[PDB]
């Protein structure tokens, strides 16, 4: 996984050589900026279920083509809507997962690493998806440099997306 | 104190209103002349203690009489608090140069002189002297570039048409 | 003595504070400007020579008629000469530096006013800049992609010549793009 | 009644020595910043009338019991001249803006005014909370961030100038508590 | 490769002296400016490829030429190294703006590129006009007062823009 | 080869408008800023011979290699050279202050200069000592700090104009190396 | 001989144009800076005696030597060269202070000057003592005006920088 | 006494609503800035003995007629008071960097100062002299810019802070004139 701890003895361990003060700053930082990055993992946490609840309604009330088209990828069926909110809860913990350890290590090895050819061999537009993660950008309520984490983290997998 | 800020806010107070577009261009005028003025103080509050013994040597220069009998100045005292008072004048022309209006020098200075002046046998013409002395030791091009030079000026007229 | 005192306004700078920040350096200097031993009038200079009594090295004086120079240094003829009934303070334009107490180079010292100069081709705009404007209809598109914002993303569309409207170039306007059109 | 200028010469006189090079150099931020004091004062000055209408109508939907009879918002006299005392201290704040120092609004404006409120009847708490209404007004106006109005101005960061608005409304709402 | 701290450093060794106090002052400075300059480059790495597309399409907008048949812009090849070579110039732009000298960005994108699109055919002024419009995506959002503690940043910005402005100048 | 005025029209020419507001605001700054640029060249100007010569004694001096037989500056031949390339150096770089763009400087002297020195065994890091005694004397010429030389003229602030000369002489000493 | 006007028409002329309006603001420039040249040359011609014999005094206080061994001027008659020569130099500032180029100086004095001094052993170091006394010499608001001042200063600078 | 909580408490209980984010988000600075604040007052009630001490003292040899005959620091007895005092302002600002808010200093020791030196005769210039000679020697001590006391803590900027005590030490040498 890239953290950034692993970044840093992957890159000594390529060199060869010890871990000299460079990468040890660098594990500093990490431990700085982790604290606001923790308080913000906690809150998601701690409002998950309204998040995705709010962001399928959101992409509910943009498209609203897709409760009425007849399809299987479409969200008509209650086994559709399910499968909504699963993938929305999924983009939601990855969120979580990045901002605890620190780097975009989760979502580039569980999410990003071939969404290409799923949102294409099941039809899945990348936008609906942007519109999910535009409402928890709006309604995750975090204040400072948490909501900094939070919408750095969002934001990227937004351009990802697109 | 008079200074543009105070005169506008001031009168747009009298008047009962907001302060419009007028005031904002006083204000205006303010910070474009500001530059030129304090360029001016800070070079004042660097060598004013040579415009003290300058000033005063000039002064006793010309009048040679105080020195003379008991009438003002007749102890080297008297001498300490003649270079003291020019000191004043000098601090207060720091003053409404860095106000830029000529409010401090007049409050403070100015008002009521006259009564002190003319009860304490103090002429004012020695005073006169001194800051005639201080306008023709005006090093313009060297020292005090141009506009800066001519607030002190300015500012060194009005101590005198008060005065005199 | 022969006090060569510089003026006041030579005196103050960057290595003023220098001399105020160490004794040492601030010594070397008072004991570089006095001369012990001699009590010289302005007029009896006079030729091209050096002086042995000093703490740093042998001194440089070019003494002409009233054009004396002190190691390279003028005095002033205004101030010049006083009398002080031991000796005679004589006004230098500048300051003379020992081969003791050296300055600091170039390097140390400067800083540029204005940054990044050596790397911008245009020096009429770099030191005169305008201000900004606005940036809220730059921002409108540059903020969220194609889909999330609706009409915005045109945004970036600045304004052509009356000609290039034209059929040889047929150029677009914001306004084609809007629901509006 | 002092400026901020007037302010350096008299913090400067009490100790009897010359302006010196610090004071001005506080005072050249003064300068730099010139323009954006103009700017903000000119935001608060051309929706003015605007802002004390909302104020003091929220002041009066705040607390209902203003408008109920025997309130001092009842009669439409009351209503009238409590209108212009909103009116009159939008003034002196905006006064305060362009001076940089409050000598203006303590003077002319907050010296005596408890015990006046206190002598008429006035309720303290609704004239504080109508300052509160007219303080984020009149930063959101002062901000470009007013939902009715929007104006073009060139871009900058305007922080210390809201700090400075903010400071002089909490100094009312501080002064007639 | 270097940064401020490496330039400071190899003029030091250049001329073979340390450093004096009014250096380390300056890079003291320098440093009390970096949050403000990982806040921009934040900024950036967000929203990138809606800057790279938003300015894409008012290029294409403004000039109509690229997406007709026989322009350059034109295939589908062509299109996506078109957009691919302006994620990679906003790539470096970043770039230096981390470092806070201009040197990663000549040494790995500027420097040899025009030689490149002259020997392609590549209109450069069609190009310089993009960099302009990613210049005025990425000066308007950093200069967003959202989500940011407010600040005085216009040397920042004024640095950034000296960046991009030597991208559209290296082109052209 | 372009002046300030040029620079910004070809500016104006790629973005194919008229000059406008903002360019010729700046612009105007840059003729009110004209007689500054005036006496600095004159400064320059007027202590050419001087410069190349306390500069490249100091190179020789400070680097005694190069007077030493087997160095570049081992005759009088290469002596004389070398001090003619100094004046050279100087020359164009004072084109480069009155001009206000380097366009001059770049497209006539500094290209292809790295690739002679390189061609003819010239040592590029002496080169740019030599460059930065120039550089070091000629702002302390154009501040009036000359601690041989201190001529009377009109006081004003021009540490944007030794900025600005301290940039050329630093692109010669960086385009050397 | 070089001029404002002989550069531009020349140039027009090398290119095959008529003078455009670039060669205009050439020559308006030349009728702006001409009251401070010619007030210089003014001062000059009045009193070029006494300039030129402070400068040949001030060059035998500096070099004694030139009248020491007969390797210099040692005979009245060859410091009366030495007065002519400075006589000639002070002709020829006047001279290009009148046109306001270098060129008349440039052609008539320092042309070929070098094979002159190189072999009639004749040293231009002390030419230089001679000008740059003339130089240390000169206040701008004392005699001169500060505009004419500056313009003299510079062609005395000119001379030296063209001779060593 | 209230402090930033009660502040933010009774603010929102004007507005009769419940407490939200936005308040709750300046008060989360507040918390986080707390180490600093705990720093600061800890420097303040660090030395205050000395800080009392050399104030009075300067007051007294700025303005020499104190300690003359028939001044109010005459008398031995005199002196004890106005030591006394002076300790007690600088005990109440220490109050009000504790809790952040003015309430504890303006309802407990503020209200009654300016009759109470005018019905003992007290020089109230004097004494807002050594209010303010009290305030420049308590920031010396709240930047660790103090001459005889340089002690290391961990680093960071404290401008804040510095504003806020300066500004507790203005209202009280503004109350007594
Ligand atoms: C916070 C207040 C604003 C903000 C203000 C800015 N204004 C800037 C420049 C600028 N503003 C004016 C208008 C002003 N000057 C006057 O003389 C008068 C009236 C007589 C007014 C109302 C001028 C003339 C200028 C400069 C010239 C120009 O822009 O064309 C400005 C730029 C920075 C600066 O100049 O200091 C800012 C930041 N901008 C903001 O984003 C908030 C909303
Ligand atoms: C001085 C810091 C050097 C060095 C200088 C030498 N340069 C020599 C030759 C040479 N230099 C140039 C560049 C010059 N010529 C121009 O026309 C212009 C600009 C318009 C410049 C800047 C050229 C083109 C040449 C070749 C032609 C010539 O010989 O003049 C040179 C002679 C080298 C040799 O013959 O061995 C020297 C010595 N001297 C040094 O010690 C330092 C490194
Ligand atoms: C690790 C990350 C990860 C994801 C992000 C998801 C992505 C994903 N979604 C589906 C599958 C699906 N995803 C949706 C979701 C949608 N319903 C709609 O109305 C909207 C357009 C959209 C929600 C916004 C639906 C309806 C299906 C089933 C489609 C079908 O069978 O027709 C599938 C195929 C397997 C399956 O059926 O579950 C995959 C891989 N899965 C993962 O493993
Ligand atoms: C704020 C500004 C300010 C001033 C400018 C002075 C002005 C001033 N001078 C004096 C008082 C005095 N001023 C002088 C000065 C003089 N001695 C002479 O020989 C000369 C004529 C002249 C100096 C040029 C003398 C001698 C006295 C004392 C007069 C006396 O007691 O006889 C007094 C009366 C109070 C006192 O005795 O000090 C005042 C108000 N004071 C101020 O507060
Ligand atoms: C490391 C940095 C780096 C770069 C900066 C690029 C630069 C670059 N671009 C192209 C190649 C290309 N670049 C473009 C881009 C353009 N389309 C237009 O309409 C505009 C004028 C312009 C975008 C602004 C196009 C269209 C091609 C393909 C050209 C062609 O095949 O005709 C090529 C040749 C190889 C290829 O086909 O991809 C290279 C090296 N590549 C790199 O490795
Ligand atoms: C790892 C990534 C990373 C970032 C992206 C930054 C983000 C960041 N910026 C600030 C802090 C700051 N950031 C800015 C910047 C701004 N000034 C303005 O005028 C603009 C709105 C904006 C630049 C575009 C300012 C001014 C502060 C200080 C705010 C203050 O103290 O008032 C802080 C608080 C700590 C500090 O004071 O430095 C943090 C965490 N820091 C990091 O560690
Ligand atoms: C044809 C040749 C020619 C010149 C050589 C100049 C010389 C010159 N300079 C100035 C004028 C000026 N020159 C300078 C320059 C200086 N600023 C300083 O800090 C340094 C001491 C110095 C640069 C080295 C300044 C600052 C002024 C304006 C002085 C003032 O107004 O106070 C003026 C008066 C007119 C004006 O204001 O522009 C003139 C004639 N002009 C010419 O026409
Ligand atoms: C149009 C301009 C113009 C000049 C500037 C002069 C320059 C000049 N001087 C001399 C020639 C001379 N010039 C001098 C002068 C000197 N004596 C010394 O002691 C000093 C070093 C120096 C005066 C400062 C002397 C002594 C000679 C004669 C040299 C000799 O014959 O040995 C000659 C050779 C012809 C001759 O003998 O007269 C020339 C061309 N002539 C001109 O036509
Ligand atoms: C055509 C141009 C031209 C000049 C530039 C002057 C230059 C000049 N000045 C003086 C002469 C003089 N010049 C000055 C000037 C000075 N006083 C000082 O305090 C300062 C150092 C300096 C002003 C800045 C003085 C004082 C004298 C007289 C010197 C003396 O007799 O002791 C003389 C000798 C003749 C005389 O006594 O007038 C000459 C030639 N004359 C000219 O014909
Ligand atoms: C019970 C008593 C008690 C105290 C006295 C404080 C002491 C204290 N201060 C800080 C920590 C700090 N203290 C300061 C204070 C400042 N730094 C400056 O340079 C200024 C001189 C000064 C202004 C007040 C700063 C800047 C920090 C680090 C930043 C921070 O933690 O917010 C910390 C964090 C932990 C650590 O640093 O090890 C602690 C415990 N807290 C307490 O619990
Ligand atoms: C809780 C807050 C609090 C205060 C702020 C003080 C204020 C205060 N001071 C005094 C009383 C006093 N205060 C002073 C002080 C002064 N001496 C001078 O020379 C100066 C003008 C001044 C110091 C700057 C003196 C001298 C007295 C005694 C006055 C007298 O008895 O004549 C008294 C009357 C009771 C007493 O005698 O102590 C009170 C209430 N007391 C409080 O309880
Ligand atoms: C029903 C009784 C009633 C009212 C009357 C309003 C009054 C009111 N205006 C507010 C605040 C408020 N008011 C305005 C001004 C206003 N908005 C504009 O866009 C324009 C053009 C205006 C003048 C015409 C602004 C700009 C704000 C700040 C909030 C905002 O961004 O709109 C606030 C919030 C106060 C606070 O933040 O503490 C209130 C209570 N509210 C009520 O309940
Ligand atoms: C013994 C071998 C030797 C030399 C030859 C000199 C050469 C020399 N001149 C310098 C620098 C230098 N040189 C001059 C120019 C010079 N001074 C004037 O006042 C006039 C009229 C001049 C031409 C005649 C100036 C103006 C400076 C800047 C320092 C100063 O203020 O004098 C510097 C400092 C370089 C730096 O800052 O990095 C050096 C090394 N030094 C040596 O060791
Ligand atoms: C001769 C009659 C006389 C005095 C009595 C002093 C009093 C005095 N102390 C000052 C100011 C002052 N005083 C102290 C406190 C003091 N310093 C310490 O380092 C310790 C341990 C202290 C208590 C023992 C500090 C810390 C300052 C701030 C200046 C500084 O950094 O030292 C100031 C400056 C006021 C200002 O800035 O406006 C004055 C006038 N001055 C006088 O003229």
């Amino acid at each position: 996984m890239k953290t950034p701890i692993t970044e840093a003895i992957a890159s000594a361990d390529s060199q060869g050589r010890f871990l000299s003060n460079a990468e040890l700053q660098s594990i500093t930082g990490r431990y700085q900026r982790a604290s606001a990055s923790l308080e913000a993992a906690k809150q998601l946490t701690g409002n998950a279920s309204r998040l995705i609840t709010g962001a399928a309604q959101a992409v509910y009330t943009k498209f609203p083509f897709v409760t009425q088209m007849p399809g299987p990828t479409y969200a008509s069926n209650a086994i559709g809507k399910a499968k909504c909110a699963r993938d929305i809860g999924y983009y939601l913990r990855m969120t979580t997962y990045c901002l605890v350890v620190g780097a975009t290590g989760p979502m580039d090895e569980y999410l990003v690493a071939g969404l290409e050819e799923i949102n294409r061999s099941f039809e899945l537009s990348p936008s609906w998806y942007i519109a999910a993660l535009e409402n928890i950008k709006n309604d995750h309520g975090l204040s400072g440099q948490a909501a900094n984490e939070a919408n750095t983290y969002l934001d990227y997998a937004i351009n990802v997306l697109s | 104190m008079k200074s543009v800020i105070t005169t506008t806010i001031s009168a747009a107070d009298a008047a009962g209103r907001f302060p419009s577009s007028s005031d904002l261009e006083s204000i205006q005028g303010n910070i474009q002349r500001a530059s030129a003025r304090l360029e001016a103080a800070e070079k004042l509050s660097g060598n004013h203690e040579a415009v003290v013994k300058e000033a005063g040597d000039a002064c006793f220069a010309k009048y040679s009489y105080l020195k003379n009998s008991g009438e003002a100045g007749d102890s080297q005292e008297k001498i300490n608090k003649c270079y003291r008072d020019v000191d004043h004048y000098m601090r207060l022309i720091n003053y409404s140069l860095v106000v830029g209006g000529t409010g401090p020098l007049d409050e403070w200075g100015i008002a009521g002189s006259r009564e002190v002046y003319r009860t304490l046998n103090l002429p004012g013409s020695a005073y006169i002297a001194s800051f005639t002395f201080t306008r023709d030791r005006l090093c313009v091009p060297r020292d005090m570039s141009s506009q800066a030079g001519v607030e002190f000026v300015a500012a060194l007229d009005y101590v005198i048409n008060s005065l005199s | 003595c022969t006090v060569f005192a510089p003026t006041n306004g030579a005196l103050s700078g960057e290595r003023y504070d220098e001399l105020l920040a160490d004794p040492v350096a601030a010594r070397n200097v008072v004991l570089r400007h006095i001369l012990p031993d001699q009590v010289l009038t302005s007029k009896a200079i006079k030729g091209c020579s050096f002086w042995d009594s000093l703490p740093g090295g042998p001194l440089p004086y070019e003494g002409i008629g009233p054009v004396v120079k002190i190691a390279g240094v003028r005095l002033l003829n205004e101030s010049s000469d006083d009398e002080c009934d031991n000796g005679t303070i004589h006004v230098i334009d500048g300051i003379i530096s020992t081969p003791l107490a050296k300055p600091t180079p170039f390097a140390g010292v400067f800083e540029p006013s204005v940054p990044m100069l050596e790397s911008r081709d245009d020096i009429a705009t770099a030191v005169y800049p305008p201000v900004t404007p606005d940036v809220r209809r730059a921002f409108g598109a540059a903020s969220a992609p194609s889909t999330v914002g609706g009409r915005k993303a045109m945004g970036l569309i600045k304004q052509l010549p009356f000609w290039m409207y034209g059929p040889p170039f047929n150029a677009s306007k914001q306004e084609d793009f809007e629901p509006i059109s | 009644m002092l400026d901020a200028f007037s302010r350096v010469v008299v913090n400067s006189d009490s100790k009897a020595a010359y302006v010196g090079g610090s004071d001005l150099q506080s005072l050249k931020t003064f300068i730099s910043d010139g323009n954006k004091r103009l700017d903000a004062v000119n935001c608060i000055v051309s929706n003015a009338s605007c802002i004390v209408s909302d104020a003091i109508s929220g002041m009066i939907c705040e607390n209902p019991g203003l408008i109920a009879p025997g309130g001092n918002c009842y009669t439409n006299r009351r209503m009238a001249a409590c209108l212009r005392d909103g009116e009159i201290i939008l003034r002196y704040v905006s006064y305060a803006l362009l001076a940089g120092d409050s000598s203006v609004l303590d003077d002319r404006c907050l010296n005596g005014l408890k015990e006046t409120y206190i002598a008429l009847g006035v309720p303290t708490a609704s004239t504080s909370r109508a300052v509160s209404i007219m303080k984020a007004a009149s930063t959101a106006f002062i901000m470009n961030t007013a939902s009715g109005r929007k104006i073009e101005i060139a871009a900058g960061d305007c922080q210390a100038l809201q700090s400075e608005a903010a400071a002089y409304f909490d100094k009312v709402g501080s002064a007639v508590d | 490769m270097l940064d401020a701290f490496a330039k400071v450093v190899a003029q030091a060794d250049a001329r073979g002296e340390f450093l004096s106090n009014k250096q380390l002052n300056s890079l003291e400075t320098m440093i009390g400016e970096g949050n403000k300059r990982l806040d921009i480059v934040n900024k950036i790495n967000s929203n990138a490829s809606t800057i790279v597309t938003n300015s894409a399409r008012a290029l294409f907008a403004e000039q109509p030429q690229l997406i007709q048949p026989g322009g350059n812009a034109y295939t589908s090849r062509r299109m996506a190294a078109c957009l691919r070579d302006m994620e990679i110039v906003l790539r470096y732009v970043s770039y230096a703006m981390t470092a806070g000298d201009s040197s990663v960005l000549d040494d790995r994108c500027l420097n040899g590129l025009r030689e490149t699109y002259q020997a392609l055919g590549t209109p450069g002024t069609s190009v310089a006009v993009a960099i302009q419009k990613m210049k005025e995506a990425s000066i308007a959002l950093a200069n967003d007062l959202n989500g940011v503690p407010l600040g005085d940043c216009s040397s920042l910005n004024s640095e950034l823009a000296v960046y991009f402005d030597r991208a559209a100048a290296a082109v052209v």
